RNA sequence: GGAUGAACCGAACGCCGGGUUAAGGCGCCCGAUGCCGACGCUCAUCAGACCCCAGAAAAGGUGUUGGUUGAUAUAGACAGCA
RNA sequence: CAUAGCGACGUCGCUUUUUGAUCCUUCGAUGUCGGCUCUUCCUAUCAUUGUGAAGCAGAAUUCACCAAGCGUUGGAUUGUU
RNA sequence: AGCUACCAUCUGUGGGAUUAUGACUGAACGCCUCUAAGUCAGAAUCCCGCCCAGGCGGAACGAUACGGCAGCGCCGCGGAGCCUCGGUUGGCCUCGGAUAGCCGGUCCCCCGCCGGGGUCCGGUGCGGAGUGCCCUUCGUCCUGGGAAACGGGGCGCGGCCGGAGAGGCGGCCGCCCCCUCGCCCGUCACGCACCGCACGUUCGUGGGGAACCUGGCGCUAAACCAUUCGUAGACGACCUGCU
C-alpha cells in the first residue's frame, strides 16, 4: 500500500558512493571552457585551509534591508604561497576522449617536488629525473625536446602546466609538495606553449590568476568522520524510546 | 575468409548488416566495421529515439549498477546489437564476439585500405525511396554520445588525405593510359593473346 | 480450395435416369481450379446451389480444359463475382489485362486475397468475359489503352543482393 | 533524365529466366508487370515476360503494336539488330565473359605469360615516364 | 493504383534563367539569385527549350500520396520566380487597445524591438531570417514593411513577429492586441 | 607449390533446434554458394588437420605435432552450397569455425 | 513443433547405419529460401507478426485501397470569384 | 442553444485500490489489524512548468491535453482503516 | 580544544533534440489547408553538461636493483639446442559520395606550377569493371631472337621527409659492393626417376618460458614491513616525517 504521507527523501542520489575519496587532493574533473579570444591565463591553483574568521563590512545592494548598513560575515583563510610551474602536458581530442599525448618536464626540479614521486624519501637515493635531466644539456636532447614542443604546437588541443607547492614556505610537517595539472586557456595552441614555456622554473603567485571580489568554486575532501550511522549519515528519523532492537536505525 | 574483412557502415541498416556479421564471425572470420555513425535505421527518427529512450528506462530497478549497460557510441551500440544475435553466454559465442571490431569513424590501421560494402543491408536498396530512415550518429548524439564534432572534424581530415590520394592515383592511371598509348608494336602480341581469351575487352 | 495456376474446365454433368425422366436435361459450367478433381468437387457445389442437384444423385460426363483462344493476344477481361466478407454477402465487378482467361481469373483470386483477406472458399465467380477497351470501368486498367505508351523503369532494386554478398562498389539503380 | 523507355519495338535485353541471353523486341503493354515479348529473329516465340527480367537497350523499332510475327520480323531484319548489336560495347563485353569463362587451364597459363610480359614493359614505358616527367624546375 | 505519368509544365519568364544539377533547381533573376534542392522527392525535372524555357515535372508510377508532390514543386518554382522577379513584400499592421505598440528597426532591418505590447516592462527581440529586410512603413502610423526573395524566409519573418506578440492567460477574443500580417504582397509591383 | 585443396570450413553437426547428429557434420566450401554448384565436390575426400603437443608417425616423412581426421563429403546440404560429411571419427566441437580441405582426391572430371 | 507449458498439432518408443517425411519451419540466435520467388495492401510520436494462447468492444477517420447504389455535365459540370 | 459545462432513456468497455463467487497453493505453521519509520513505483493530475476551450471583461472558476520532475502538511476525538 | 544545531553560518548551475500547442509555404481537391513533401517557435517532461564513483579499459612520463662477480636492459636473427601454445596455406597501399543519376578525359574563368568552376568529348547493365586488379615457385647448363640496358639485388651503411584518431607505418636521397643473371619465345641436356597412394605446399627466423656459450654498447633502484604522524581510522586502508 501507499505510505500514508508523503516525505522528501533523505539525502542525495548525486553522491551515492558515500565513500573515502580516492584522492586526497581533490580533482578538477572539468575545467572551463576555452576561447581563444581571451588572453592567456591559468583557470586553477592550489591553497591551504588556514582557519576561518570574520569580517564587517558595507553593503552596496539597493532595495535590501541590510543597504548601505554594517554586515558581519563569517570568511576562511586559505595561506597560497606562489605555485612552482615544472612542465606542460599537452593533450589530443580522440572519439575516445582527452589522451596525454606529450610530457615535458623542466630542468632543475625543486627538492620538494622530488619527493612526491618517493613514497619513502628517507631511504631513497634521489635518483628521481637525474638522467632526464642531461636531456636538457646535450644537442641531441634539446632537438628532441623542440621536436616534441613543435608535435604538441600541430597536434596537441588543450594544455596543462604542472605546478608543485612550496612545502618550506608552510609550518606543516608535511615536506612533499603537491603537484597538479592545471589547464592554460585564452588563446592559439602556439601562444599558449609558448607562454608556458617562458613560465617554465617560475613563480606563478596567486593574484596573476585570480583577481579581487571575483567568485570562484572550490574542490576539496570533506573531514572524516569514521564509521557512522544512519542517524549522522543520512539525518534519517529517530525511532521512539520504547523500540527493542535499536532506536537509531532505519525501521524499513 | 582468412583476412580482416573490413565493412564500411554508410548507408547500412542495422539490423541486416548485424545479422550478416554475426553469421561471418561464427565461421571463424575476422571482422572489422568502420563509420558505424553512417549507419541507417529504418523508420523515422522520433520513432527510434522514442526506441532508445524505452530502452533506457530498461534498468534494474534493485542496483542500477548492475543494471543493463546502455552504451552510447554508435560503434558500441552496433556491437551490442551483434551481441544481440549470437550465443554469447557460450564460450563459441565470445570466440566469435572476439572476431568482431568496431569503431566510430575510420581508424588509421584502417583509413589506408579498402572497404567492403554489403549489398543486402544498403539503405538504397533495401528500402523504399518514399520512406524515412534515421541516421546512427545523430541518433547517438542526442541521446548521450559525447563525440560527434571531433569524429566529423577526424573524418573531415581523412577524406582531405584521401582525396589527396585518390588525385596521385588518377594521375598515376592517366600516365599508365598514356603509356599503354605509347608503346603497342611491342605489346599487341600479348594484347591479341589477352583479347582472344576474355581479358581486356 | 487452395490455388495455384488455375485452369478453366468445361464442367458437363447430368442427374442419373429415374422412371420418371429417362433423359435428364444436362448442365454445362465454367469452372476454375488447379485440378480437375477439384473442378468437379466445385461443379457439384454450384449444381446443388443452383438446382436440385447431388454427387450421388446425378453423374458427371464431361470434363476437360478449355484452352484460352488467342493466348498471343493481350486482352481486358470483366469478371462478375460474389465473397462472404466478414460481415456479409457483397457484389463486386472487377478488371484485369492478361494473355490467359485463368491467369485472369487467378490475378483476380489473387487480389481479392490482398484488398479484402478474402480467402477462395468464400469467392463465387459468376461470370467471365472479354470485353473491349471502351467497356473498361476501372482507370487501372484504361490507362492502358495508349497506342502510344511510353514509360521508363525508375528506381531499379538489386535483385543479386548476395552474388557477391561482399564487394567494393555500392550498386547503380539508374538505368 | 531518362534515355531509356519501355514502348512498343523497344529492344531489350533478357538478364536472366528461360531466355537468358537473348535480345527480344516489346509488343505490348500489361498490368505494368509484364509484356507481349517476341523475338523473331533470336528465337524467342511470342509469350509473356516480368519486367524484372529486362535490361533495356538502345534500338527501337517501328512496328503498330500488336502486330503479327511477319511484321515484327522484317522490321528486325530490316535495319539488323543482330548485326548493330553485335558490334556494341554491351554484347562484346558479354562474349569476352564468355569466353573467360569457358577458358581452359592451357589458355590460362598463356593468358598469365602473355599478361606478364605485358605488364612488365608497361610498367617500364611508366617508369620511363615518370622520371621524363621528375626533371622539372622552373620559377 | 500507380498512374503511369504524371506531368505540370512551368513557363519561365524571359528576364529570368533556370540551372539544373540534377534535382537542385538554381534561379536567378534580376532581384537575386534562390537556390533550392528537392532530394527529398524522386521526381524527374528537365529544361524543355531555348526558346521560352518551359519546366516538366516528372513523376513515374506514383501512388496518390506522392502525386500531390508534383504540383507542390510547380508552386515552389513560382514562388522562387515571382520572388527573383518582383519579391515578396509582406505588410504587418500594429492593432492594440490602449497600449501602442513601439517598434525598433534595429541594425539593416535584421532585428525587430517591440516596447509597449501591452504595456508590459519586457523587450521582445526578434531577429529576421537571413535576405530580409524589415523596415517601417513611411505611409502608414502602424505598419511593418518585410522585404525579401524568399517567400518561406519571409513569411517565417513575419510568422516570428506576429508569434511574438501573443497575449498570455487573458481572453484573447477580447483582448486583440498584437502584430498582424494584413497582406501578402509584391515588390516593383510588375 | 600450391595449394591444392579447396577451403573449407566446419559450419557445425547436422542438428535440430535442440537435437545434434555428431556423426555428420556441415561444411561451407569457399566460393560455393548455391546447391546446383555443389555436384562437383560430392565424394570428395576431405580433411581436417591440426596439430597437438606429441609427435605423431607421418606418411612418407618424419614425425612431427600434425594429426588428421579423414573424411569425405557426402551429400549437399540446404540450397546456400552446404555439404554434409561423413568422417571416420567424430569431429571434435573445438573445430567448429576453422579449416577443413577438400583433398580433390575421387576426381571424375 | 507450439521459445517456455501434465492435456494442443504431429507422432507413440528394443540398440544402431542410410534414406524420406509429418506438424512445423528456413534474416541471426538456430538446420534449412545466400529462390535475381509471384501478385497486391500497409507508416503506426502505445505499428504488425500464426490454433489452444496469454490482451480488447461499441463508435468514428476528408489516411489509403477496393466495391455497391445514385446524381450532374459542352443544353457547359464541380470547385473558386461576382 | 443537444453537445461552454452536464446526459434521461438505452448501450459498449476498463481496473483490481471495495465487496462478492471459487477452493488452484499453503494445515509436519508464509506471524493475522492498525500505527511509526523508510524506499521505490502507477496515473484515472490536487498544485506547480507549457498549452487549448468557456455562458474565459479582469479576478476567481470550470472543462481538456503534453505531463508523475518536485510537493501534497501540523493538530482535537477514536485502537482504528 | 574537539564534536555539534535552519538552535549559527555559506553554497546550490548551463545546453540540445523536442511533446502538447501555436504557426509558414504547400498540394492532395484550378478554393482551402500546420501535413502529404519541406519548414519555425516551443516546456517543472527527456537527454547531456555541472556534480559523485571510476572497466578483467586505456594515455604520457620517471627511475629501474654490485662494489662486488652481480643482477639487468639494448644491439647480432649470433650459435647450438630444450620445453610449451597452436592457428594458417599469395597480396590489393585508402576518393568523396548519388541512386528520378553517375564516372573519365580535355579547352576557357579563379586559388596557390596544382586544385575549384563553365564548355566540349567519351563510358554507363559500371571494363579506368572487387563477376575486378597485381604476382605467381621446378631448378640448373649450352644456347639464339626479343624486353630492357637511364635495370634489379642488398636483414649493406649514412641522411631526409610524410604519417598522432590507436602515429608501431610508409616514402625519398647520398655513399659502398654485386651481377649483367632474372621477363617472354626458342636451343641444349642434367638433377634420386625413391618403382600409383595420406599430414605434402606458407606465413615462419610464428607466439610464449627457462637455460648455455658467444661479442659489443650502457645502468646501479624502488616497494613493503617496522617506526612516526592524525588532515585518517572497527582492523585494514589513508595523509605524513625519519644526519
Ligand atoms: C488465529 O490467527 C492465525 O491463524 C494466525 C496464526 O496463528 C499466526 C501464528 C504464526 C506462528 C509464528 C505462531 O506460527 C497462523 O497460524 O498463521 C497461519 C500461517 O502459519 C505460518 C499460515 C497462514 C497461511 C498462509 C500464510 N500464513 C500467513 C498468516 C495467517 C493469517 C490469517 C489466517 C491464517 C494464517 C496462516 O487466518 C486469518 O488471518
Ligand atoms: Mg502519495
Ligand atoms: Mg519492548
Ligand atoms: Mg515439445
Ligand atoms: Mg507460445
Ligand atoms: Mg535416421
Ligand atoms: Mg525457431
Ligand atoms: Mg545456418
Ligand atoms: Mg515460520
Ligand atoms: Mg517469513
Ligand atoms: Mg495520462
Ligand atoms: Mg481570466
Ligand atoms: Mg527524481
Ligand atoms: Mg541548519
Ligand atoms: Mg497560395
Ligand atoms: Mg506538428
Ligand atoms: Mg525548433
Amino acid at each position: 500500500s501507499h505510505r500514508k504521507f508523503s516525505a522528501p527523501r533523505h539525502g542525495s542520489l548525486g553522491f551515492l558512493p558515500r565513500k573515502r575519496s580516492s584522492r586526497h587532493r581533490g580533482k578538477v574533473k572539468s575545467f572551463p571552457k576555452d576561447d581563444p579570444s581571451k588572453p592567456v591565463h591559468l583557470t586553477a591553483f592550489l591553497g591551504y585551509k588556514a582557519g576561518m574568521t570574520h569580517i564587517v563590512r558595507e553593503v552596496d545592494r539597493p532595495g535590501s534591508k541590510v543597504n548601505k548598513k554594517e554586515v558581519v560575515e563569517a570568511v576562511t583563510i586559505v595561506e597560497t604561497p606562489p605555485m612552482v610551474v615544472v612542465g606542460i602536458v599537452g593533450y589530443v581530442e580522440t572519439p575516445r576522449g582527452l589522451r596525454t599525448f606529450k610530457t615535458v618536464f623542466a630542468e632543475h626540479i625543486s627538492d620538494e617536488c622530488k619527493r612526491r614521486f618517493y613514497k619513502n624519501w628517507h631511504k631513497s637515493k634521489k635518483k628521481a629525473f637525474t638522467k632526464y635531466c642531461k636531456k636538457w644539456q646535450d644537442e641531441d636532447g634539446k632537438k628532441q625536446l623542440e621536436k616534441d614542443f613543435s608535435s604538441m604546437k600541430k597536434y596537441c588541443q588543450v594544455i596543462r602546466v604542472i605546478a608543485h607547492t612550496q612545502m618550506r614556505l608552510l609550518p606543516l610537517r608535511q615536506k612533499k609538495a603537491h603537484l597538479m595539472e592545471i589547464q592554460v586557456n585564452g588563446g592559439t595552441v602556439a601562444e599558449k606553449l609558448d607562454w608556458a614555456r617562458e613560465r617554465l622554473e617560475q613563480q606563478v603567485p596567486v593574484n596573476q590568476v585570480f583577481g579581487q571580489d571575483e567568485m570562484i568554486d572550490v574542490i576539496g575532501v570533506t573531514k572524516g568522520k569514521g564509521y557512522k550511522g544512519v542517524t549522522s549519515r543520512w539525518h534519517t528519523k529517530k525511532l521512539p524510546r520504547k523500540t527493542h532492537r535499536g532506536l537509531r536505525k532505519v525501521a524499513c | 575468409e582468412v583476412q580482416v574483412l573490413v565493412l564500411d557502415g554508410r548507408g547500412h541498416l542495422l539490423g541486416r548488416l548485424a545479422a550478416i556479421v554475426a553469421k561471418q564471425v561464427l565461421l571463424g572470420r575476422k571482422v572489422v566495421v568502420v563509420r558505424c555513425e553512417g549507419i541507417n535505421i529504418s523508420g523515422n527518427f522520433y520513432r527510434n529515439k522514442l526506441k532508445y529512450l524505452a530502452f533506457l528506462r530498461k534498468r534494474m530497478n534493485t542496483n542500477p549498477s548492475r543494471g543493463p549497460y546502455h552504451f552510447r557510441a554508435p560503434s558500441r551500440i552496433f556491437w551490442r546489437t551483434v551481441r544481440g544475435m549470437l550465443p554469447h553466454k557460450t564460450k563459441r559465442g565470445q570466440a566469435a564476439l572476439d572476431r568482431l571490431k568496431v569503431f566510430d569513424g575510420i581508424p588509421p590501421p584502417y583509413d589506408k585500405k579498402k572497404r567492403m560494402v554489403v549489398p543486402a543491408a544498403l539503405k538504397v536498396v533495401r528500402l523504399k525511396p518514399t520512406r524515412k530512415f534515421a541516421y546512427l550518429g545523430r541518433l547517438a548524439h542526442e541521446v548521450g554520445w559525447k563525440y560527434q564534432a571531433v569524429t566529423a572534424t577526424l573524418e573531415e581530415k581523412r577524406k582531405e588525405k584521401a582525396k589527396i590520394h585518390y588525385r596521385k592515383k588518377k594521375q598515376l592511371m592517366r600516365l599508365r593510359k598514356q603509356a599503354e598509348k605509347n608503346v603497342e608494336k611491342k605489346i599487341d602480341k600479348y594484347t591479341e593473346v589477352l583479347k582472344t581469351h576474355g581479358l581486356l575487352v | 480450395k487452395a490455388s495455384g495456376t488455375l485452369r478453366e474446365y468445361k464442367v458437363v454433368g447430368r442427374c442419373l435416369p429415374t422412371p420418371k425422366c429417362h433423359t435428364p436435361p444436362l448442365y454445362r459450367m465454367r469452372i476454375f481450379a488447379p485440378n480437375h478433381v477439384v473442378a468437379k468437387s466445385r461443379f457439384w457445389y454450384f449444381v446443388s446451389q443452383l438446382k436440385k442437384m447431388k454427387k450421388s444423385s446425378g453423374e458427371i460426363v464431361y470434363c476437360g480444359q478449355v484452352f484460352e483462344k488467342s493466348p498471343l493476344r493481350v486482352k481486358n477481361f470483366g469478371i462478375w463475382l460474389r465473397y462472404d466478407s466478414r460481415s456479409g454477402t457483397h457484389n463486386m465487378y472487377r478488371e484485369y489485362r492478361d494473355l490467359t482467361t485463368a491467369g485472369a481469373v487467378t490475378q483476380c483470386y489473387r487480389d481479392m486475397g490482398a484488398r479484402h483477406r478474402a480467402r477462395a472458399h468464400s469467392i463465387q465467380i459468376m461470370k467471365v468475359e472479354e470485353i473491349a477497351a471502351s467497356k473498361c470501368r476501372r482507370p487501372a486498367v484504361k490507362q492502358f489503352h495508349d497506342s502510344k505508351i511510353k514509360f521508363p523503369l525508375p528506381h531499379r532494386v538489386l535483385r543479386r543482393q548476395h552474388k557477391p554478398r561482399f564487394t567494393t562498389k555500392r550498386p547503380n539503380t539508374f538505368f | 533524365v531518362f534515355r531509356r523507355f519501355v514502348e512498343v519495338g523497344r529492344v531489350a535485353y533478357v538478364s536472366f529466366g528461360p531466355h537468358a541471353g537473348k535480345l527480344v523486341a516489346i509488343v505490348d503493354v500489361i498490368d505494368q508487370n509484364r509484356a507481349l515479348v517476341d523475338g523473331p529473329c533470336t528465337q524467342v516465340r511470342r509469350q509473356a515476360m516480368p519486367f524484372k527480367c529486362m535490361q533495356l537497350t538502345d534500338f527501337i523499332l517501328k512496328f503498330p503494336h500488336s502486330a503479327h510475327q511477319k511484321y515484327v520480323r522484317q522490321a528486325w531484319q530490316k535495319a539488323d539488330i543482330n548485326t548493330k548489336w553485335a558490334a556494341t560495347r554491351w554484347a562484346k563485353k558479354i562474349e569476352a565473359r564468355e569466353r573467360k569463362a569457358k577458358m581452359t587451364d592451357f589458355d590460362r597459363f598463356k593468358v598469365m605469360k602473355a599478361k606478364k610480359m605485358r605488364n612488365r614493359i608497361i610498367k617500364n614505358e611508366v617508369k620511363k615516364l615518370q622520371k621524363a616527367a621528375l626533371l622539372k624546375a622552373s620559377p | 493504383m500507380k498512374t503511369i505519368l504524371s506531368n505540370q509544365t512551368v513557363d519561365i519568364p524571359e528576364n529570368v534563367d533556370i540551372t539544373l544539377k540534377g534535382r537542385t533547381v538554381i534561379v536567378k533573376g534580376p532581384r537575386g539569385t534562390l537556390r533550392r534542392d528537392f532530394n527529398h522527392i524522386n521526381v524527374e525535372l528537365s529544361l524543355l527549350g531555348k526558346k521560352k524555357k518551359r519546366l516538366r515535372v516528372d513523376k513515374w508510377w506514383g501512388n496518390r500520396k506522392e502525386l500531390a508532390t508534383v504540383r507542390t514543386i510547380c508552386s515552389h518554382v513560382q514562388n522562387m520566380i515571382k520572388g527573383v522577379t518582383l519579391g515578396f513584400r509582406y505588410k504587418m499592421r500594429s492593432v492594440y487597445a490602449h497600449f501602442p505598440i513601439n517598434v525598433v528597426i534595429q541594425e539593416n532591418g535584421s532585428l525587430v524591438e517591440i516596447r509597449n505590447f501591452l504595456g508590459e516592462k519586457y523587450i521582445r527581440r526578434v531577429r529576421m531570417r537571413p535576405g530580409v529586410a524589415c523596415s517601417v512603413s513611411q505611409a502608414q502610423k502602424d505598419e511593418l514593411i518585410l522585404e525579401g526573395n524568399d517567400i518561406e524566409l519571409v513569411s517565417n519573418s513575419a510568422a516570428l513577429i506576429q508569434q511574438a506578440t501573443t497575449v498570455k492567460n487573458k481572453d484573447i477574443r477580447k483582448f486583440l492586441d498584437g502584430i498582424y500580417v494584413s497582406e501578402k504582397g509584391t515588390v516593383q509591383q510588375a | 607449390s600450391g595449394r591444392l585443396w579447396s577451403k573449407a570450413i566446419f559450419a557445425g553437426y547436422k542438428r535440430g533446434l535442440r537435437n545434434q547428429r555428431e556423426h555428420t557434420a556441415l561444411l561451407k566450401i569457399e566460393g560455393v554458394y548455391a546447391r546446383d554448384e555443389t555436384e562437383f565436390y560430392l565424394g570428395k575426400r576431405c580433411a581436417y588437420v591440426y596439430k597437438a603437443k606429441n609427435n605423431t608417425v607421418t606418411p612418407g616423412g618424419k614425425p612431427n605435432k600434425t594429426r588428421v581426421i579423414w573424411g569425405k563429403v557426402t551429400r549437399a546440404h540446404g540450397n546456400s552450397g552446404m555439404v554434409r560429411a561423413k568422417f571416420r571419427s567424430n569431429l571434435p566441437a573445438k573445430a567448429i569455425g576453422h579449416r577443413i580441405r577438400v583433398m580433390l582426391y575421387p576426381s571424375r572430371i
